[PDB]
Parts: structure tokens; C-alpha cells; sequence
């Protein structure tokens, strides 16, 4: 509700109330005939009510030139509210979503014991990922033994059942699984955060003369774009391409309730302050 | 739909907190006066935009709440239509487009069914295609 | 590879990272600020960054010293015709390896087929690709007036 | 409807967009002269139309081309992702948009003999598995301290909303003459 | 308070209450009008939203 109407607009309109009300009260009403006293406070309560969806009981002026000024203001109040909900509607139509987890740098992976309920995660062993975890994080490696899986397919479903919430494997395989998942539920963390970045490659015999030609043959495919179509054909995704209607809850609307709560505080402050006035 | 069921409770529960507080601010203020019954008509009438309730706060401290409550009541109504419009704008179902190049259903699944006529030209085309083998 | 002018005394300005670790710098001997053609001078400079930090680690783990100098041409390297000499040669960083003026290229050199035919590359230290750089669109309504 | 559909296009996006496929004068895209990008476009078959556009606009160094975009004399700089993503994180006036292509990384180049060839690549691989390059990624590349993009729902500033305010100020000025008329009308009749 | 004054009062409510109207005096009549005012708020909110 604070998104439309930059604060220069709101502050300026408040200035317009005081200019309009003072002119209506002290120029357009005193000088006009037919003038149930219309004071400056009764004018502010009237113009303010007009801007905010005129619903309060108000005391209108009597002069014909004060009514014209008020009716001019009522036109401003119509446009002001019209362009507030219209811009508010644009904000809610164009909205996005955020993630929760941070990444592998979190202490959840490093320390799963002296922390929150045990984050269960694990990897398929007898591979290169297990080596990096074993050599780098020995503490995490032992904790991952109980959660070791037997294949990619077994570990992918265990995330859906609630058995696991973090699976550790190759990026080119994991990001492909999340690319073809039905229902668009398994979403990586970091939008492609890759650690211990390495590559694939044909393991040729040592000191072989074929390596030089195979290396250039691979780089030929990069040069002429054959790897761009191979990625598109073989490594395509369904949810790799990409707004939703979500209700307003207390969390989304706590801002408007904080203002109402603060108005209670400001009213109480003026209550004691005005008490100190007349008491003195 | 635009508001969660608990957000309706908070909106309906604040009408009574403001109404009671308007009553206790009008009276007890050193400075007709706003009675408890009439303060309930003010708070509801501002929210529901009805003309019911001929009384308004008289004290300086009470009128501040009435001014903020009026602003609070407009935002709630504005954010209902703005959320309703958002729901109505983008509750649009998606239908299949872009032909066979569509990747959203390039991979088969049982929810949707492809079909042709047996022993036709379409069967030869898909059978003789390399990428169209799945 | 950040290039910065050397101090008056000729040493490398000492700056510290936010975490408090010191920035490692080496003395480059690249060309002048604009070009070395008319102002034929190669003023020494101070160099630091990701490639140089990786280079310092390489030296410690392989026990060698170095002499970092920027590219005279200022270009990464391509094969050019140059009808004046009627000969194919590389220009700049690629042309300094083969001519012997440089033993190594510690810089953002992409692994190309054309480059890999003449010189050899290590395994990548930075997997990357080609993208587009465009200006951020500052939102601003086109609403001229309420009418 | 006006505010929802007030979008300033969508973005330039990647090479697949047809705007880059045809060379138009209003759209200018360029790379750095004598680099890997020039070889890629030269060696490509279907991008011979884009190469001719680049050949007459190419820049001497990537520092100028990034500065050129900031001066709005350029709108698309096709360069290595690692360099361009750094500018987006460091400069909030440039947003990286597009999909990666020609994915070939950076290597330490030495001559064919290269007695250091085997030991250099192993220390690069070892540092990858040791987290050493992850540390160097953080201290030199991953700085953030700047947002990437948004849905561009522009808020209504005063200049957009000054129409009604200038009308109300007219109502006060026009009311100055009306109070004189209202008094005169009662005096007249 | 007649049937004519009631129709004019409720018609004004569903149509962005802006007409001079005569409200009833009974508590139950006020409660019904306040209930109808709620319907008038939702009715207009879902009109512009769908528009
Ligand atoms: C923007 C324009 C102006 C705005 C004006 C705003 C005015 C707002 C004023 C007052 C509103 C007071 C509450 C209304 C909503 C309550 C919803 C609710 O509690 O849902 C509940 C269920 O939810 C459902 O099952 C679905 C929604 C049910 C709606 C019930 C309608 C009748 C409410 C009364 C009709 C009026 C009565 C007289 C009112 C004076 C959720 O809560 P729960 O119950 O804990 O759920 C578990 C159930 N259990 C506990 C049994 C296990
Ligand atoms: C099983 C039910 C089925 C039908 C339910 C139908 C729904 C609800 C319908 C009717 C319920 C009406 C609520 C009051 C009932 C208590 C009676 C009473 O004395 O009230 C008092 C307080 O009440 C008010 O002041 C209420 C005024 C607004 C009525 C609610 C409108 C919101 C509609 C729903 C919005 C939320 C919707 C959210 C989602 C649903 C009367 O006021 P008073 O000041 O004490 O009077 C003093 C007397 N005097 C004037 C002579 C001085
Ligand atoms: C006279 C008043 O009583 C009003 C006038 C301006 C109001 C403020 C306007 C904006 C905000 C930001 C909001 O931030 S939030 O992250 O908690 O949503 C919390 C509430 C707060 C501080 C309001 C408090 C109430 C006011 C002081
Ligand atoms: C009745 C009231 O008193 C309310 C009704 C609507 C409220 C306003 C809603 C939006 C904004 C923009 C916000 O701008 S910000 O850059 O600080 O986010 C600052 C606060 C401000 C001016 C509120 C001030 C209090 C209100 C006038």
C-alpha cells in the first residue's frame, strides 16, 4: 500500500489541504455572505474525508464560492483515489517470488548435530562428489553415510516424500532432473550455484597421440555451435523458461495495521498533552 | 478470496478497538459527545462507506483516530479491488501452442494424450524423424 | 587484472580488503596510458586481481619467479592477413607467446580451436560464455496528466 | 490498463532475438576488436549478417564499450559473461540480460613445449577441489551490493500527478474572482 | 421512512454513495442498511476489478 504515490505526492497533497482549507475558511467564507460556524478544523476534517473515500460525517460550507472550491477538491479526491488503486493494481499484477535456502556455505551442512533438527542430506557414493566431500569436509562425509543413496532416481523421489531436503550430485545431472520434473517442485538453490566447478571429458590413454586431435575436435564443436544444438536437443528443460495470485494475509498487510496502531499511540500522546494544557 | 480468513478477523476486530478507544478519548478529554453506541456506528460506517451514524468525534485526540481510521478503511477497500484485479487478470488457463516445438509437452506423460490416425502420412513423418522418436 | 599507476617512489600502493587481508600486487611494465606509438614509453604500473592472485599461487606451488608485463598491442589475439607483409601472424597476447616475449599468458584467454592449434591451454580456471550487456531500465510512467 | 501495459519493451535478450539477427541503424551492438568473439562470429555461417554490423562498430577494449553503454551510444555489448556480470553487480545502471553461448572457459596459455603444462593444469584442478578458486571468486567477482532487476512497476511521481494539483491551485486563483462576483451579485440584486 | 425513501437509499449505496438520503432510525433497520453497505462495497469492488 506504500508502493504507488511517491511520498512527494502525499506530502504535497497535505499542503494542498492546508492551503485550500485556509483559503476556504479565511477568504471564501468570511467574505462571502451566509457565513454552525465553519472553522479551520471543520474544513480539514471535510477535505480529508473527501480524499479518503468520503464516508465520515462532515459539515459543509454555506457560501457558493466555498462550495465551488470544495467541489473542485472533490474532483481531485476522485482522481487521487482512482490513480491509487489503479497503480496498486499494477503492483499486485506484476510481482515475483524469492527463495529460502542460501547454499552450501551455510553451517547446516558443516554442523548438523549442534544445530537445528538434523538436516538430512546425502550423495551417491563411489564418485567424484564423494571424494570432494571426503577430502574437504570429513565431518560432513561421516554424517552423510547414513543418507547415502543407491541412484539418482531413488534420491530424486525421496525429496518429494520428505525423506531428504538436500541432494548432492553433479550440476549437469541435478539441473537436468529439476528441468524435467513434473509439477515444478524441485528447484535448485542459488539458481545454479556450482561448487568445485569442473567438467566432463573423454578419458584417453596416457601419452596418446589421439588426445591432441580429440581435444581440437571437441573445440571444433564449440566453435561452430554444434554444442548449442546438442544442449538444446538433449539438455532441454520444461521449467527452465520460468506471477501468481496470492491472498493478502496479516504478514502482507501488517504495514497498514502498524499505522493504525501508531495512530493509537499518537492519539494517546495528544490525550495526555492536551490534559497538561488545560490542567496548567 | 482477496483476504485471508484471519485478515478479515483483524479488520473486523480493529473496528471495535477504534470504536472503544474513540469513546474513551472523547470523554476523559478536558476539551454532542461520542457515546459508545454511536462510536460503533462511526467506525463501521467509515469502513462500510454507509451514511449510518450522525455522530463524529469532537475531541482533538479522537478526531486523529477518525482521520487515520478513514485512511485505513480506504486502503483496505483499495487493496481488495487491487488484489481482486490481480486475481482476475492472471487466472488465465494455458492451452497448447507453438506446434510440436513446444518443450512443455515435448516429453510425454500420461496426463495428456497425443494421437494420430494409424497408417497415414503423419505416422511416416514421425517414424522417419530423428528427434521425434520419443 | 586491475592496472593502476605506481606511486611516486615507484612502489605498489598498499590497500587492504574489507575483511582485513592485504591485497597482493605485482609490478607491471606495460605501455603508456594511451598508446606506445607516439609516446614510446612503457611506464611501470601495479597489477592485482583474480588472475594475478591465481598466478601468485601457481608460483608458490611450482617454485618459479615471474616478470608480469602488459600487452603492447592491448589485444587478446587473432589471425590477421596484413597484406603489407603477406603473412599470417597473431597480434598481441597470442603473438607474444609465439614470438618468445612471454613464457605464459595469465589472463582471460578463452580456449579456442584456432588458439589451441598453436599454443596449449591448461584446464579452465573460469567456466564462462558470451552474453549481452544492456542498460538498466529506470521505471518512469508515461502518464502525461490525469486526462 | 495503461499502467499495467506501460512496459518499456521487454529486453534486448539473447542472440535468438531477431533484432540482433538483422542489422538496423537504431540498434547498435559491438564487441572488442581481435578477440575470441570476433573469431566466433566470423567462423559462424548463419551470423554473417551480424558480423558485418559488428565490423563497423567494434571497440578497441572492453573498458570503452562498457562506458559506451553507460553513455547510451551503445545498447548491446557481446563479451565474456564473467566480465559483464561483474559490471552488473558493481554498476546499477547496467543489467545483464541474455542466455550464454559459446561456453568455453579461460585457460593459462603456454607454448607447445611447456615443461609446466602438466603441473599447471593439476594445480588448477586441485585449487578447484580445494575451494581456492571459490575464495578468489568471492574476493574479486561476487560483490553484489546492487540489485539486478525488477518488474518495473513505476510509482506515480509528482510530475505525473501534477495535472490535478495545478487544477486545484487554479481553483483557488479562480475562486479569488468568484468571491468578488458573489459579493457583487448580492449587492446587485 | 417509506418504500420510496428506502429504494433511493439502497440504490445510492451500490452506486458509490453520493446522493442525499434519509437514513432509518431503528437499530435493526440500521443493521440491515449496514449489511447492504457491505454488499455495495464488494459489488463495486468486483465491478472495477473485472472491468
Ligand atoms: C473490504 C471492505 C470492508 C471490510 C469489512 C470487514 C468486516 C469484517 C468483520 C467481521 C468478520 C468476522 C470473521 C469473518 C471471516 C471468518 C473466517 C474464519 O474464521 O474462517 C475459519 C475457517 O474458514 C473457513 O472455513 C472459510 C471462511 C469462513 C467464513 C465464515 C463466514 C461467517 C463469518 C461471520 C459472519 C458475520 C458475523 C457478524 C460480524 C460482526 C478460519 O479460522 P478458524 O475458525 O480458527 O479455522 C479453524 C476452524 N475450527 C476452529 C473450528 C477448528
Ligand atoms: C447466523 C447469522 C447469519 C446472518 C449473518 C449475516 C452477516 C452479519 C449480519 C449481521 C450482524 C450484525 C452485527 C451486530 C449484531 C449484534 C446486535 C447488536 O446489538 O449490535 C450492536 C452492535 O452492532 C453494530 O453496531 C453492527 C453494525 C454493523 C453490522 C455488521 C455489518 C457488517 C456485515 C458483515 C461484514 C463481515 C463479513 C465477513 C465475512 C462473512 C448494535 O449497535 P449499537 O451501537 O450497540 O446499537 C445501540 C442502539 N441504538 C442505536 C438505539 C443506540
Ligand atoms: C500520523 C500517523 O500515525 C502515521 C503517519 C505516517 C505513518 C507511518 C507511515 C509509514 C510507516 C512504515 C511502516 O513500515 S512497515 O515495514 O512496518 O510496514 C510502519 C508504519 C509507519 C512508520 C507509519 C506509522 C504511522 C504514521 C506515523
Ligand atoms: C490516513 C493516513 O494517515 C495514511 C493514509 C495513507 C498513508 C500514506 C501511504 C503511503 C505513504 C508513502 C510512504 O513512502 S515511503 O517512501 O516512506 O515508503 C510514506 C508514508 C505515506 C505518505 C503514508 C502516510 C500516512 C497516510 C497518509
Amino acid at each position: 500500500f506504500l508502493e504507488p504515490f511517491s511520498a512527494d505526492v502525499w506530502v504535497m497533497m497535505f499542503v494542498m489541504l492546508l492551503i485550500v482549507s485556509a483559503v476556504a475558511v479565511f477568504v471564501f467564507e468570511y467574505f462571502s455572505p451566509v457565513g454552525p460556524s465553519f472553522t479551520i478544523g471543520k474544513a480539514i476534517w471535510l477535505l480529508w474525508g473527501l480524499v479518503f473515500n468520503n464516508s465520515v460525517p462532515v459539515q459543509n460550507p454555506k457560501g457558493t464560492t466555498s462550495k465551488i472550491m470544495v467541489s473542485v477538491w472533490a474532483f481531485f479526491a476522485v482522481i487521487f483515489l482512482a490513480s491509487y488503486t489503479a497503480n496498486l493494481a499494477a503492483f499486485m499484477i506484476q510481482e515475483e517470488y524469492v527463495d529460502q535456502v542460501s547454499g552450501l556455505s551455510d553451517k547446516k551442512f558443516q554442523r548438523p548435530n549442534d544445530f537445528s533438527p538434523p538436516f538430512r542430506f546425502g550423495t551417491v557414493p563411489n564418485g567424484s562428489t564423494e571424494r570432494n566431500i571426503r577430502n574437504n569436509y570429513a565431518e560432513m562425509h561421516a554424517y552423510m553415510g547414513k543418507f547415502n543413496q543407491r541412484g539418482v532416481d531413488d534420491a530424486l523421489l525421496s525429496l518429494k516424500t520428505g525423506k531428504l531436503d538436500a541432494f548432492i550430485y553433479d550440476a549437469a545431472v541435478l539441473n537436468y532432473m529439476a528441468g524435467r520434473d513434473e509439477g515444478c517442485k524441485l528447484v535448485t538453490i542459488g539458481s545454479g550455484k556450482v561448487f568445485a566447478s569442473t567438467g566432463y571429458g573423454i578419458a584417453i590413454q596416457k601419452d596418446s597421440g589421439w588426445k591432441r586431435q580429440v581435444d581440437l575436435a571437441i573445440l571444433q564443436l564449440f566453435g561452430d555451435g554444434e554444442m548449442e544444438e546438442l544442449e538444446a536437443l538433449w539438455l532441454t528443460g520444461i521449467c527452465h523458461n520460468e506471477v501468481m495470485s496470492s491472498q493478502l494475509d496479516i504478514d502482507n498487510m501488517a504495514g497498514v495495521f502498524y499505522m493504525l496502531g501508531a495512530a493509537m499511540a499518537l492519539s494517546l500522546i495528544t490525550f495526555i498533552s492536551e490534559h497538561l494544557f488545560y490542567w496548567q | 478470496q482477496p483476504f485471508q480468513s484471519t485478515l478479515w478477523l483483524l479488520v473486523g476486530l480493529s473496528v471495535h478497538v477504534v470504536a472503544v478507544m474513540l469513546y474513551l478519548l472523547d470523554r476523559f478529554s478536558p476539551f454532542d459527545a461520542l457515546t459508545l453506541s454511536s462510536a460503533m456506528w462511526f467506525s463501521w460506517g467509515v469502513l462500510l462507506n454507509s451514511g449510518i451514524g450522525e455522530g463524529a468525534p469532537r475531541s482533538f485526540s479522537a478526531r486523529i483516530l477518525g482521520m487515520v481510521w478513514a485512511g485505513f478503511a480506504m486502503i483496505i477497500v483499495a487493496s481488495y479491488t487491487a488484489n481482486l484485479a490481480a486475481f482476475l487478470v492472471l487466472d488465465r488457463p494455458e492451452e497448447r501452442i507453438t506446434g510440436i516445438n513446444d518443450p512443455r509437452l515435448r516429453n510425454p506423460s500420461d496426463k495428456f494424450i497425443y494421437a494420430t490416425v494409424k497408417q497415414s502420412s503423419v505416422d511416416i513423418y514421425f517414424r522417419r524423424q530423428v528427434e521425434l522418436s520419443t | 587484472v586491475y592496472v593502476k599507476p605506481t606511486l611516486s617512489d615507484g612502489t605498489c600502493k598498499e590497500e587492504f580488503t574489507v575483511n582485513g587481508d592485504p591485497v597482493k600486487k605485482v609490478i607491471c611494465t606495460g605501455p603508456n596510458d594511451t598508446s606506445p606509438g607516439s609516446p614510446r614509453h612503457t611506464v611501470p604500473q601495479c597489477c592485482y586481481g583474480f588472475c594475478i592472485d591465481l598466478l601468485i599461487k601457481l608460483a608458490r606451488t611450482m617454485n618459479f619467479t615471474y616478470e608480469v608485463h602488459l600487452v603492447a598491442d592491448g589485444k587478446f589475439g587473432t589471425q590477421e592477413r596484413v597484406n603489407n607483409s603477406n603473412k599470417k601472424e597473431w597480434n598481441g597476447m597470442m603473438g607474444e607467446l609465439l614470438s618468445g616475449q612471454a613464457d605464459m599468458i595469465v589472463a582471460p584467454l578463452t580456449i579456442n580451436n584456432e588458439r589451441a592449434q598453436y599454443i596449449e591451454f591448461s584446464k579452465p580456471f573460469k567456466y564462462q560464455g558470451l552474453t549481452i550487456l544492456v542498460k538498466k531500465e529506470i521505471p518512469r510512467s508515461t502518464l502525461d496528466s490525469f486526462m | 490498463a495503461f499502467l499495467v501495459l506501460d512496459r518499456p519493451e521487454e529486453r534486448i535478450t539473447g542472440i535468438n532475438d531477431p533484432r540482433l539477427r538483422n542489422p538496423s541503424d537504431k540498434f547498435i551492438y559491438a564487441t572488442v576488436k581481435q578477440s575470441s568473439v570476433d573469431i566466433y562470429f566470423r567462423r559462424q555461417v548463419e551470423l554473417s549478417t551480424m558480423y558485418r554490423h559488428m565490423e563497423k562498430h567494434n571497440y578497441e577494449s572492453a573498458a570503452e564499450a562498457i562506458q559506451a553503454v553507460r553513455d547510451n551510444k551503445l545498447h548491446a555489448f557481446i563479451w565474456d559473461s564473467a566480465v559483464l556480470e561483474f559490471e552488473a553487480s558493481q554498476k546499477c545502471d547496467l543489467v545483464t540480460t541474455g542466455e550464454l553461448f559459446f561456453r568455453s572457459g579461460f585457460g593459462i596459455g603456454m607454448r607447445k613445449d611447456s615443461p609446466w603444462k602438466q603441473n599447471v593444469s593439476l594445480s588448477i584442478l586441485k585449487s578447484h577441489e580445494n575451494g581456492f578458486m571459490e575464495d578468489l571468486d568471492k574476493t574479486w567477482v561476487r560483490y553484489q551490493e546492487c540489485d539486478s532487476r525488477s518488474n518495473a512497476p513505476a510509482t506515480l511521481t509528482f510530475e505525473n500527478m501534477a495535472g490535478v494539483f495545478m487544477l486545484v491551485a487554479g481553483g483557488i486563483v479562480a475562486g479569488i474572482f468568484l468571491i468578488f462576483i458573489e459579493i457583487a451579485y448580492k449587492r446587485h440584486k
